[PDB]
């Protein structure tokens, strides 16, 4: 058993943390107040949960997990909510004062008011560890705080911590939910600077999510509670291997082994199948086949592209549920017999495969039905290049004309950081079409 | 020098003093360095019984300074209506063009003050006198969408 | 980000200073005696962005008011609301300006300009977490718009880091008729370009039209102008006083509406529009959008909109508001710049204001605002050519020059809106 440290930074990453955590109880058997009646040692533990939870000598499992926002509207939320006795008190840090949609702010002068004192808390945490793998951060790109105190904070974990992982879940820029017209900006300051910190990124479209909530689940005009729950289903679906016993993605370097063939593009798709609505309690089970072809279908996936224009260097299934194998198998091979599935000539052009053999759980008060199989596809391909040029193109409509410019200038940022970030993008796109 | 002091007298509006300058051999076409008159100043500042104490004294009612000002263009560019009306009986130029090509029509038009407007039409102002940039005081008042003033130069 | 504190300079500024006060106190559920009697929790989870609470859990608004005219403290004493104020803010001099921005700026302003500030760090020291100051003023006079751009440098000064907001009513011949009020307003918007955040430009020549015209009222009077700038000053407002979805500040709005530092000028607009003692989403987005409806007289069709935020109060399907101001944006799309994806931002306030079922206000940044410059600036050229009345400024240590560089900052900044009206995507 080797820990996790999640942290959740500003709005975006803390709602999200929160549901997350909330699914996590629920899945383990925690309850509210940190017990769990099926840990039968008690003060500790080498369990595949242990990975996310700490336990304490009176029986309490506590989320190894950090929140911090410049504000405290949104932590005061976790706070006095239901898993309010859940979490270290002392895990929840909260400034005075937010970086205004300002990624120059959250990352040059508000941020640095609180860095040191979030970096001696996740040493706090870290200590607690016998064998520490790596951090778990959640994330907005558009927001002042998941940018540039984002950022901040990478830098200084790869300082302090050189040798462990780092994931993020990132939350990509919708205009349907957006916050702030500088979104586009700040979405490329924080994905310049965290590059080379970062061994594997999740990205989630708001844009996708929110279609999805739309299409699937009948909601006509979905708010953040209902997007937070679903990407909470699809977080859960990822972490699993990390949590339970499983034999593939078992630690956060076989994330990295498995997904990212070069540093540079690491980025996966994220496809989720079946999400059906609660309504529909009574639902036909959908077969392995039928939610395995569903992982091909563009209006699936966690971000809004076309695999059909790119080519796969490496696809992961993994199953929750009632899921014979020899079923995979049948599937896989007739997804094989099919020319919009193409592989670089480099790469071997194999599946890989993971079952957990217990269906997901579902959360009150939910929007999903109960499904006894479900399917989360992980895939690097190049078609994630399509998200990097439309944010590409809003940043370049704004910046020729040096629209917004002058409120990260006057927050302590050279204007040729700007420019910088743009190149290190222009050979992002390029290293897609070297790939192909 | 009692031109110096009428000048001084006019703009202050003391009457009594204006009489008593005149009385005594007074300059009332006397000029201050920019070619401004006793009745130049008495237009600007308002004072009514000045200006018609002036002008039965041999004022030149159509006196121009350094820029082509008239009385009358001051008189409607600060808004004295009853002034006005007082250089328009005793001969004004309605139409006399300073240095920018502009006449009191334009200056009254420009600084909304209507009834001189009314008041300058009726007494003859040219509506097709364009100013040093081609602006007519129609032109002026749709070029700033001044409905009320677009509504009296069409009447 | 939460206290705002709150200025009042000149007749103009304390007289829509009073009515704003009396506005929101209604909204808010506050008395005349500062007790609140309200209903809903909503009216105060956010009280204390403009009221300080009290002993006896009375409410005051953190306003300052100032005057060199002793009068003033007087009508705004007998109003309503008059005994809400805290009696230590009254700052007044002894003798007016008599519109003369000199006497503001730099002579009798000047000494009562300290006495101001004393107050000011007394509210703001009283601040958990201070987001900034907005002012209520008139350009035209000499109080207002001379002390008031005075003490915005001095508390730009002093608090560097804070966002300084006003509420500048721009004069017109229509309602007062004074041949120096071009002077001042001038002079003004050269320090209003440098030294503020965002300014909401109400303008005496719309809210004159909008009387005449609109409401047929054949001699508009003060009241019936203040009347749509309190509806107006309660609009703009509603996201720093209700919580809503969005955690609005006036950092927030500054960093999202304004592209360019200098173009900081707002276009307020409103729906329905009232007279004193006298609808549907789609009519409200339509109306929103009229020139006919805009506090600033330029036509926004003549111009292109840099960024737009609207804020709609009442009960209303939030998925037609959605519907109908995406329509408005696809059928009016000429007159959005096309190099700034995403430039209008609403919001949706279940609280709406007091008589209104439904009502709709626009902040608008347009390039439309420069045909208010140029009416001024036209004014301004004309009594400058010929010098009228320029001793009544250098007479107070006023230097000819600053005219010229008044003049020349003013067409830069006309010329400044031009480039972005013209300015395409490609
Ligand atoms: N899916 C999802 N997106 C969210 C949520 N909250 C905010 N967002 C998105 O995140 C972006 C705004 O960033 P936030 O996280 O709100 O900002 P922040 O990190 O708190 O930063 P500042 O408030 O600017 O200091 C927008 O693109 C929003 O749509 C949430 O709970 N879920
Ligand atoms: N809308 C509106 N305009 C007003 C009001 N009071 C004055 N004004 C305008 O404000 C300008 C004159 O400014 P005032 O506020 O009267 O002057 P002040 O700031 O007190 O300055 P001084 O009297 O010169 O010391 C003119 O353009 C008036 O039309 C009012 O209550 N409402
Ligand atoms: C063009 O993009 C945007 C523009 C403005 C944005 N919001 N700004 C606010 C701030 C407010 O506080 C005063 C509001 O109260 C009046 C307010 O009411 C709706 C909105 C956010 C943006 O993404
Ligand atoms: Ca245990
Ligand atoms: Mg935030
Ligand atoms: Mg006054």
């Amino acid at each position: 058993m080797r820990e996790c440290i999640s942290i959740h930074v500003g709005q975006a990453g803390v709602q999200i943390g929160n549901a997350c955590w909330e699914l996590y109880c629920l899945e383990h058997g925690i309850q509210p107040d940190g017990q769990m009646p099926s840990d039968k040692t008690i003060g500790g533990g080498d369990d595949s949960f242990n990975t996310f939870f700490s336990e304490t000598g009176a029986g309490k499992h506590v989320p190894r997990a950090v929140f911090v926002d410049l504000e405290p509207t949104v932590i005061d939320e976790v706070r006095t909510g239901t898993y309010r006795q859940l979490f270290h008190p002392e895990q929840l840090i909260t400034g005075k004062e937010d970086a205004a949609n300002n990624y120059a702010r959250g990352h040059y002068t508000i941020g640095k008011e609180i860095i040191d004192l979030v970096l001696d808390r996740i040493r706090k945490l870290a200590d607690q560890c016998t064998g520490l793998q790596g951090f778990l951060v959640f994330h907005s790109f558009g927001g002042g705080t998941g940018s540039g105190f984002t950022s901040l904070l990478m830098e200084r974990l790869s300082v302090d911590y050189g040798k462990k992982s780092k994931l993020e879940f990132s939350i990509y820029p919708a205009p349907q939910v957006s916050t702030a017209v500088v979104e586009p900006y700040n979405s490329i300051l924080t994905t310049h600077t965290t590059l080379e910190h970062s061994d594997c990124a999740f990205m989630v479209d708001n844009e996708a999510i929110y279609d999805i909530c739309r299409r699937n689940l009948d909601i006509e005009r979905p708010t953040y509670t209902n997007l937070n729950r679903l990407i909470s289903q699809i977080v859960s679906s990822i972490t699993a291997s990390l949590r339970f016993d499983g034999a593939l993605n078992v630690d956060l370097t076989e994330f990295q082994t498995n997904l990212v063939p070069y540093p540079r593009i690491h980025f996966p798709l994220a496809t989720y199948a079946p999400v059906i609505s609660a309504e529909k309690a009574y639902h036909e089970q959908l077969s392995v086949a039928e939610i395995t072809n569903a992982c091909f279908e563009p209006a699936n996936q966690m971000v809004k592209c076309d695999p059909r224009h790119g080519k796969y260097m490496a696809c992961c299934l993994l199953y929750r549920g009632d899921v014979v194998p020899k079923d995979v198998n049948a599937a896989i091979a007739t997804i094989k017999t099919k020319r919009s599935i193409q592989f670089v000539d480099w790469c071997p052009t194999g599946f890989k495969v993971g079952i957990n053999y217990q269906p997901p759980t579902v959360v009150p008060g939910g929007d999903l039905a109960k499904v006894q199989r479900a399917v989360c596809m992980l895939s690097n391909t190049t078609a994630i290049a399509e998200a990097w040029a439309r944010l590409d193109h809003k940043f370049d409509l704004m910046y020729a004309k040096r629209a917004f410019v002058h409120w990260y200038v006057g927050e302590g940022m050279e204007e040729g950081e700007f420019s910088e970030a743009r190149e290190d993008m222009a050979a992002l796109e390029k290293d897609y079409e070297e790939v192909g | 020098d009692l031109g110096k002091k009428l000048l001084e007298a006019a703009r202050a509006g003391q009457d009594d003093e204006v009489r008593i300058l005149m009385a005594n051999g007074a300059d009332v076409n006397a000029t201050d360095a920019s070619g401004l008159t006793p009745l130049h100043l008495a237009a600007t500042y308002g004072h009514l019984e000045i200006v018609e104490v002036l002008l039965k004294h041999g004022a030149d009612v159509n006196a121009i300074d350094i820029m082509g000002s008239t009385p009358l263009h001051l008189a409607a560019l600060i808004g004295h209506l009853e002034i006005v009306e007082v250089l328009l009986k005793h001969g004004a130029d309605v139409n006399a063009v300073d240095t920018w090509g502009d006449t009191p029509l334009h200056l009254a038009a420009i600084m909304g003050h209507l009834e001189i407007v009314e008041v300058l039409l009726k007494h003859g102002a040219d509506v097709n006198a364009q100013d040093k940039f081609g602006k007519t005081a129609f032109d002026i008042s749709i070029d700033n969408g001044n409905e009320d003033l677009a509504e009296i130069l069409q009447k | 980000m939460r206290e705002i504190v709150h200025i009042q300079a000149g007749q103009c500024g304390n007289q829509i200073g009073a009515k704003f006060w009396e506005v929101i106190s209604d909204e808010h559920g506050i008395d005349p005696t500062g007790s609140y009697h309200g209903d809903s929790d909503l009216q105060l989870e956010r009280i204390n962005v403009y009221y300080n609470e009290a002993t006896g859990n009375k409410y005051v608004p953190r306003a300052i008011l100032v005057d060199l005219e002793p009068g003033t403290m007087d009508s705004v004493r007998s109003g309503p609301f008059g005994q809400i104020f805290r009696p230590d803010n009254f700052v007044f001099g002894q003798s007016g300006a008599g519109n003369n921005w000199a006497k503001g700026h730099y002579t009798e302003g000047a000494e009562l300009v300290d006495s101001v500030l004393d107050v000011v760090r007394k509210e703001s020291e009283s601040c958990d977490c201070l987001q900034g100051f907005q002012l209520t003023h008139s350009l035209g006079g000499g109080t207002g718009s001379g002390m008031g751009t005075l003490l915005i440098s001095k508390i730009r000064e002093e608090y560097p880091d804070r966002i300084m907001n006003t509420f500048s009513v721009m004069p017109s011949p229509k309602v007062s008729d004074t041949v120096v009020e071009p002077y001042n307003a001038t002079l003004s918007v050269h320090q209003l370009v440098e030294n503020t955040d965002e300014t909401y430009c109400i303008d005496n020549e719309a809210l004159y039209d909008i009387c005449f015209r609109t409401l047929k009222l054949t001699t508009p009077t003060y009241g019936d102008l203040n009347h749509l700038v309190s509806a107006t000053m309660s609009g703009v407002t509603t996201c720093l006083r209700f919580p809503g979805q969005l955690n609005a500040d006036l950092r927030k709005l500054a960093v999202n509406m304004v592209p360019f530092p200098r173009l900081h000028f707002f276009m307020p607009g409103f729906a329905p529009l009232t007279s004193r003692g006298s609808l549907t989403v789609p009519e409200l987005t339509q109306q929103m959008f009229d020139s006919k409806n805009m506090m600033a007289a330029c036509d926004p069709r003549h111009g292109r909109y840099l960024t737009v935020a609207a804020i709609f109060r009442g009960r209303m399907s939030m998925k037609e508001v959605d519907e109908q101001m995406l329509n408005v944006q696809n059928k009016n799309s000429s007159y959005f710049v096309e190099w700034i994806p995403n430039n209008v931002k609403t919001a949706v306030c279940d609280i709406p204001p007091r008589g209104l079922k439904m009502s709709a206000t626009f902040i608008g940044n347009s390039t439309a605002i420069q045909e208010l410059f140029k009416r001024i600036s036209e004014q301004f050229t004309a009594m400058f050519r010929r010098k009228a009345f320029l001793h009544w400024y250098t007479g107070e240590g006023m230097d000819e020059m600053e005219f010229t560089e008044a003049e020349s900052n003013m067409n830069d900044l006309v010329s400044e809106y031009q480039q972005y009206q013209d300015a395409t995507a490609d």
